């Protein structure tokens, strides 16, 4: 806006292409672990096993359990 | 609860797959008016309140048709 | 507008101050009415088709 | 600014005041208008509504398509 | 100049085609690759007015499409196995 | 008036016309050729394409199937 | 103050033509074997035998034998 | 046996027609720059013409060579040469002539100094371009092929802008000459089984598997250079960028048309057990290409190198879909390379407009063009979203015909394939972005023209073509799909 910065010194070769206070391989092991917290929960899930405590009977439809308004062979 | 509402009144009321329960029969009515109300919640209150006591009454069943298998496996759990 | 040391913060106008009372006031009778009738549903004290 | 003055842009460039606005901006009311008279006959004519209303709906005027594809086995 | 209509060909395949040696008849191979196209072509038009069916068969019938439209599904299927030069050989 | 120039030509003297550079007569009969020859000549060529001969001879294939058993 | 041309920059300018000469620079460096043999053997084979090995899943798929190629 | 056809409009007076004109230009004095200017348009325009009628009067039912026509070489007729087009080669014929004169337009200005040698080389350009894309005979592709080379050269040597056109034309001549010279081998290799070299005999000829694979080899060499194909492609960068505006508008427009247009004509068709066993060859070269090269484009610093550079990817997805071997495969590949003709001899023409005010190429003295060439600014938008595919625009079309006939054979490299989504769309708008928005440097630049009359109109054709094709492509699906269907069906029998 005011003044582009005229270079007075060499440019770089990766100059065409150029996060403060973590550093790089730390920052992916904090997010590693709140994948980790995702996967853990999931384990959980896996262990509460909430299909072998279901309160009711699963539901049954009349005329074949609708076999041919499902698209079954009349 | 035996089914009243043939496949073809189903068919006929353009019935979702997932309605052609046990109270089928009950909900042709109450479809009929919320297209006749403009599906207004303050209209049909007497035929929406048959069709929920009906939906209520079928979990019920089938609660307490897993109630007693529920109580059947502790039976063979207490006989191990 | 009212000046208190170098700060004025100037009065808002009427059916600005209006509208944001009686929009919210409809908002507080909309939620007592649909208590007083869905309350007990939703409480689970009563059911729909009781009556 | 001061150059963007010596500059022509479709859009008008910023802090765009045509002197006569009000009479361009009715002049483009009337085209689209005029242009939206061929989209709505074209649209009539192409609309297709295989099942009647359960009420009489506006478009039962100016549409003439209702519950005409009831037979799909000679569709090609 | 060309006169006034759609285009016409012949109807059956060409004789002098030997499928055991292609390589035989020059011209008979040449109008046999053409025919073989043209039969492929009504083929493809086969399977795509069925297609049209079942597209106004699933708008008509709604939520009763599964029982209704069965069959045209059922032939469409079929049609497009093997049909143009896709996923099927032959 | 608006702001700028059309295409940054200067307007010329009052009462006066611009003056046509030399390609732009050719180039303006060429694009109204090209818009007539492309727009009727397209239009009015017969549809010979194998799609419209085939969907005809499919139509009567399935005719003289379905009358026929 | 006169002239539509840009106004070049030596810096700038002198980046732009050390791009147009790296081939001047390739020394061969444990890096660039390294890099060759990876990006220049390695993936392209990879590559390819992935290729050859969807078609020939396709022909056990659907009853054939694998079919020869190159 | 003459083959001499019917209609008036024929393929012998649009070859004529650009011959005429240079003819005619030799013996006008270099002081009527008005006359020469003028006579070369006409001539250009007249041609575009002649294309447009042909094309009116093409039947779109039959697989046969259409307009065919013969010129007898010896009073013996054992060697009889033939000119035809098909639903494959029509719209590359009238691409061709609706580039020539956008091209002596380019250079309108700049006549003064260019002279009759401009407007020349380019017609003897569209005379010779013409013929290859019309032969039905593999010695004939060969020596009209071969003859592009020197006024190609001429042209980026003399009206080049630096020394660097030196190196460059050396690099373009010599490597089309080696791809030509193993052409000349496999043409050679055919004539001694056969006897002749005539498309239609040699379609009808059988070749063993053993020489199928071996006179596919040599047409690949050939071909795979014109591609461009890895890693014979380094050329296309120096000789893309080094060329004028209008040379740059030909060599990518047309020119690198001809190696995929020599897979449909001759390589695909005649060999097709060596075209299947090679498939998954071509298919790894080319998905290598397409993200190998979008990866490169991304860290190049000049205008013209980022443009050229995406022509590579773009012609190797043409390549996917036409070894594909199907009707979206190889319609859309041809499709691709009509639209591609279109966008990246607008997108050269963009930065050429660029260069021929501020005389520069590199990226970073641009910026913030949109505050002072709106209307530039807003025509290389567009063609800027032409180049990624974007629905809408002609090059979608292609694009997704391509992808959709590379699934049904090999999903792996039609995922490789669409790849070219993410990347190409990252350096498009990473072009556009850091030439037309943000501030202006008025250090660098400080003075600036948008686009005239004469520029304007140049962009006109584009921009209608492109969307004409994007939005209905049938009118060019319709006269194509009897040639296309044909040649998928070339070799087998069932």
């Amino acid at each position: 806006v005011g003044k582009h910065i005229v270079p007075d010194k060499p440019l770089s070769v990766n100059d065409e292409l150029m996060a403060d206070t973590v550093g790089k391989y730390e920052a992916l092991a904090w997010l590693s672990g709140g994948l980790g917290f995702f996967v853990g929960l999931g384990l959980l899930a896996v262990l509460n096993d909430k299909a072998s405590k279901v309160p009711f009977t699963p539901r049954v439809y009349p005329y074949d359990n609708l076999r041919v308004e499902l698209g079954g062979e009349p | 609860k035996k089914m009243i509402a043939t496949q073809e009144e189903m068919s006929a009321a353009k019935i979702a797959l997932g309605s052609r329960d046990m109270c089928a029969h009950l909900l042709i009515p109450l479809n009929k008016c919320r297209q006749a109300e403009f599906y207004l919640p303050w209209k049909c209150e007497d035929e929406r309140h048959v069709y929920e006591k009906c939906e209520y009454e079928l979990v019920m069943e089938r609660m307490l048709a897993m109630k007693k298998i529920r109580e059947e496996e502790a039976l063979a759990k207490q006989n191990k | 507008g009212i000046t208190y040391k170098g700060v004025t913060v100037h009065t808002p106008k009427t059916w600005h101050t209006v509208t944001g009372k009686g929009l919210c006031a409809v908002m507080w009778f909309w939620i007592l009415y649909r208590a007083k009738q869905d309350g007990p549903v939703v409480m689970g004290w009563r059911h729909p088709w009781d009556g | 600014g001061d150059f963007r003055a010596k500059v022509w842009s479709m859009t008008g460039g910023p802090n765009c005041r045509p002197k006569h606005w009000r009479r361009n901006t009715a002049i483009a009311m009337f085209g689209v208008f005029l242009v939206c008279i061929p989209i709505a006959k074209l649209s009539a004519k192409l609309e297709q509504r295989p099942h009647m209303p359960v009420r009489p709906i506006p478009s039962q005027i100016w549409c003439k398509n209702f519950g005409t594809k009831d037979d799909y086995e000679k569709e090609h | 100049g060309r006169k006034k209509g759609l285009p016409e060909f012949e109807e059956s395949a060409p004789d002098g085609f030997d499928p055991e040696n292609p390589y035989k008849d020059p011209v008979a191979m040449v109008e046999m690759r053409e025919h073989i196209v043209r039969e492929k072509w009504i083929q493809i038009e086969k399977a795509k007015i069925l297609r049209e069916k079942v597209k106004w068969c699933y708008r008509v019938e709604g939520v009763n499409h599964y029982q209704k439209c069965r069959h045209l599904v059922q032939q469409y299927l079929d049609s497009t196995r093997g049909v143009g030069w896709g996923k099927d050989h032959r | 008036r608006p702001k700028g120039y059309f295409m940054n030509r200067t307007p010329p003297a009052p009462g006066q016309s611009r003056k046509w550079e030399d390609w732009e007569l050719p180039c303006y009969i060429t694009s109204f050729l090209t818009i007539v020859i492309l727009g009727v000549g397209l239009n009015a060529k017969p549809d010979l394409s194998i799609e419209t001969w085939a969907h005809q001879k499919a139509l009567e294939r399935l005719e003289m199937e379905k009358l026929a058993t | 103050g006169g002239g539509m041309e840009t106004n070049k920059n030596k810096f700038i300018e002198d980046w732009g033509s050390a791009r147009e000469n790296l081939e001047h620079n390739f020394r061969w460096t444990r890096r660039n074997f390294a890099l060759i043999g990876i990006f220049g053997i390695a993936l392209p084979i990879i590559v390819y035998k992935g290729i050859v090995k969807d078609f020939h899943m396709q022909d056990e798929d659907a009853g054939r034998p694998h079919r020869k190629f190159l | 046996l003459e083959h001499f056809c019917e209609c008036y409009f024929n393929l012998s007076g649009l070859i004529l027609c650009p011959v005429l004109g240079s003819i005619i230009l030799l013996f006008i004095p270099n002081s009527r720059i008005r006359l020469i200017r003028l006579i070369g348009l006409c001539a250009s325009l007249i041609t575009f013409l002649y294309s447009l009628v042909l094309w009116i009067q093409f039947d779109s039912s039959t697989a046969k060579f259409q307009f065919v026509e013969s010129l007898r070489w010896l009073p013996y007729e054992n060697i009889n040469f033939y000119l035809g087009i098909d639903g494959i080669s029509l719209f590359f014929v009238i691409l061709t002539t609706f580039l020539i004169p956008i091209c002596i337009l380019v250079g309108w200005s700049g006549m003064r100094s260019y002279g009759k040698e401009y407007i020349i080389a380019f017609l003897i350009c569209e005379f010779l371009m013409i013929a290859v894309f019309c032969m039905l005979d593999l010695l004939l592709f060969y020596v009209f092929f071969e003859s592009v080379l020197i006024p190609m050269f001429i042209i980026i040597g003399v009206w080049g802008s630096r020394q660097r056109k030196i190196k460059a034309a050396y690099q373009f001549f010599l490597y089309t000459l080696l791809g030509s010279l193993f052409m000349l081998l496999a043409i050679l290799l055919i004539l001694f089984q056969t006897g002749t070299t005539d498309l239609q005999i040699l379609l009808t000829t059988e070749f063993s598997e053993r020489r199928q694979i071996f006179l596919w080899i040599a047409f690949f060499a050939s071909f795979a250079v014109k591609v461009p194909m890895v890693p014979v492609h380094i050329w296309l960068p120096e000789a893309h960028v080094e060329a004028p505006t209008a040379g740059s508008v030909i060599l990518a427009g047309i020119l690198l048309k001809f190696g995929t247009y020599g897979f449909l004509r001759f390589s695909i068709p005649m060999f097709p057990e060596a075209t299947l066993c090679f498939t998954p060859f071509i298919y790894t070269l080319s998905a290598i290409a397409i993200i190998y090269t979008s990866l490169t484009t991304l860290r190049q610093i000049d205008l013209k190198k980022i443009i050229a550079y995406s022509s590579v990817a773009h012609m190797n997805l043409v390549t996917i879909g036409m070894f594909s071997l199907n009707i979206q495969g190889i319609g859309g590949s041809i499709l691709l390379m009509l639209s591609h003709g279109l966008v990246s001899s607008a997108l050269f023409l963009c930065v050429g407009v660029l260069y021929d005010r501020h005389k520069t190429r590199l990226v970073r003295y641009y910026g913030g063009l949109v505050s002072t060439m709106p209307n530039f600014s807003t025509i290389f938008f567009f063609f800027t979203l032409a180049n990624m595919s974007l629905p809408g625009t002609s090059s979608f079309i292609g694009e997704f015909l391509i992808l959709v006939g590379a699934f049904q054979r090999n999903s792996l490299v039609a995922t490789l394939a669409a790849l070219g989504m993410i990347l190409g769309a990252a350096y498009s708008l990473w072009l556009y972005n850091r030439v037309v928005s943000g501030n202006l440097k008025p250090d660098f630049l400080h003075k600036f023209s948008d686009l005239n009359g004469r520029e304007v109109f140049i962009f006109i054709p584009f921009l209608v073509g492109l969307v004409w094709m994007g939005v209905y492509p049938k009118v060019f699906l319709d006269c194509m799909h009897t040639s296309v269907s044909n040649l998928v069906q070339h070799g087998k029998f069932h």
